[PDB]
RNA sequence: GCCAGGGGUUGGCUUAGAAGCAGCCAUCCUUUAAAGAGUGCGUAAUAGCUCCUGGUCGAGUGGCGCCGCGCCGAAAAUGA
């Protein structure tokens, strides 16, 4: 995903709002820099891409370079962003999230139940050469109330996590329904 | 070369059969002469088994029924191994019987000579098909082949 | 619940802490308005939504009422409110998460909370989860 | 908008009855350029009309989110 950057400089922080450009920054160990990326485009950008893909980012000097979204502040009050961060890579090991998929139905949902995923992403420390776009995860044999911690999951060659093995993915939980409102307001 | 009026579908074993409902309030209220109607029924059912005939009844416009036997549904071929009288109340969770992907492929020859499918291959999958929710599943071994 | 007694009234300012990011579930509901939903509020909603789908998605109530609403018996001004009628209450302010919704279909979470609003004193607005983690 | 055609299957289960159509559980294939084991009404249960096709037609259409302004919601006691 790529992006057309703009630089920002004295520019009022909410007139470039005005201008449906989000204001935002750039930067890492070797850099620092304002910035504004248009809200619009980056919004397409974003959807599909977020925290996991990488996005580039091509600023009136003709250079490319290989941010990620450390982070982006929203403004409560209607789901919209006010500033974002880029977090600029060269080719050393870095921590990031990635995305994740359950294939198949486990033996809770098929039998009647419901897939209460914890997490869609999983931290992992890892080199900008190396940034899987998604780690499978055999949810398959997962009967209700099991679940699948940290501990056993498809780490691809040279990718070692970065949070505790023992953190949970994931958890097969019991579908709350209507028989229980019997029980539920009664004692 | 013949007249019609109106089409029903009813159930009933093959040989053994009263005016009984719901076959009562069918060619009742509409009259029939089962005095050599049914006579076309036991030298129908003379020498062919016992099962779940859903003969495709039409009723002529000369107050008959065109008797055309046709092949039991597909919800007597499985319980023909399986040797129940029903089916199972939630085809997903629970699983009443287990049976083969081979004893669907010579039950179902006895399905095509009536039914509109063609080859077998197709055939077997039907009554694999129709299995799936009713609650009971399969196995196989041959497959896609393929490279 | 444990705390201690009856509280203050206070002051619903602004919106700034009052709001989050959908945490769990697919879809999402959050409020306009500030306000002080109640208990039997909240009940009102989780109720319903589950008539809607039984043996269906699991519901989360993300907010919590650990305000003592007071109230007076009928009378006059000697002492402060004996109060608890409705009981305990939540400050819900404008951008704020309040029911959570998964395993369900889009026209599934979507008839579900919507009705869950018409329970509710201030407007909603249901939503997907578009990316925006942290 | 219109003309015409409109399978095993009557899905398995429950039920006095549940035939695409009270309730429950679900993910077959075949004639085919097309027809959902099923959108709604209907019958005691059906059939049936309709929300499948080719042609005629002849160029756009359907749905969704947001804004500015307005519309219903809006009934009182001397005359407006």
């Amino acid at each position: 995903y790529r992006l057309k950057a703009y630089y920002r400089e004295g520019e009022k922080p909410s007139a470039l709002r005005r201008a449906g450009k989000l204001p935002g920054v750039m930067y890492n160990r070797h850099l620092n820099r304002k910035v504004y990326v248009d809200l619009v485009e980056f919004d397409k950008v974003f959807r599909q891409a977020s925290i996991h893909h990488v996005i580039v980012l091509e600023l009136p000097d003709g250079q490319s370079l290989p941010t990620l979204v450390r982070q982006v502040n929203l403004d409560k009050r209607r789901r919209r962003p006010e500033h974002v961060d880029f977090f600029v890579l060269s080719d050393e090991p870095v921590e990031m999230y990635v995305p994740l998929r359950f294939v198949g139905t486990p033996a809770g949902v098929r039998a009647g139940g419901v897939l209460q995923e914890i997490h869609r992403d999983i931290l992992v420390k890892v080199s900008p050469r190396n940034i899987p776009e998604f780690i499978e995860v055999d949810v398959s044999g997962l009967e209700i109330g099991d679940s699948l911690h940290a501990s056993d999951l498809k780490l691809p060659p040279g990718v070692e996590l970065a949070v505790s093995p023992e953190e949970t993915i994931a958890a097969v939980v019991p579908p709350e329904d209507v028989e229980k409102l019997a029980e539920e307001a009664a004692a | 070369m013949k007249k019609v009026v109106a089409v029903v579908k009813l159930q009933l074993p093959a040989g053994k059969a009263t005016p009984a409902p719901p076959v009562g309030p069918a060619l009742g209220q509409h009259g029939a002469n089962i005095m050599e109607f049914v006579k076309a029924f036991n030298a129908a059912t003379a020498n062919m088994g016992d099962a779940i005939v859903p003969v495709e009844i039409t009723i002529y416009a000369d107050r008959s029924f065109t008797f055309v036997t046709k092949t039991p549904p597909a919800s007597y071929l499985i319980r023909k191994a399986a040797g129940l009288e029903k089916g199972a109340h939630k085809p997903g969770r629970e699983k009443v019987g287990r049976i083969t992907w081979e004893q669907v492929l010579e039950i179902a020859k006895q399905k095509m000579p009536d039914l509109n499918t063609t080859d077998l291959e197709a055939a077997a999958r039907m009554i694999a098909g129709s299995a799936r929710s009713m609650g009971v599943e399969v196995v196989g071994a041959p497959e896609v082949k393929d490279a | 619940r444990m705390k201690y007694r009856k509280q203050q009234r206070g002051r619903l300012k602004g919106a700034t802490k009052g709001g989050d990011y959908v945490a769990f579930g697919d879809f999402g509901l959050v409020a306009l308005e500030p306000a002080w939903i109640t208990a039997q509020q909240i009940e009102a909603a989780r109720v319903a939504m589950v008539r809607h789908f039984r043996r269906g998605g699991k519901i989360f109530i993300r907010i919590f009422p650990d305000k003592p609403y007071t109230k007076k018996p009928l009378e006059v001004r000697m002492g402060k409110g004996k109060g608890n009628v409705e009981g305990y209450v939540a400050v819900v302010k404008p951008g704020r998460v309040m029911f959570e919704v998964a395993g369900v279909t889009e026209e599934q979470a979507m008839e579900a909370l919507r009705i869950a609003g018409h329970k509710l004193p201030i407007k909603t607005k249901i939503v997907r989860r578009d990316a925006y983690d942290e």
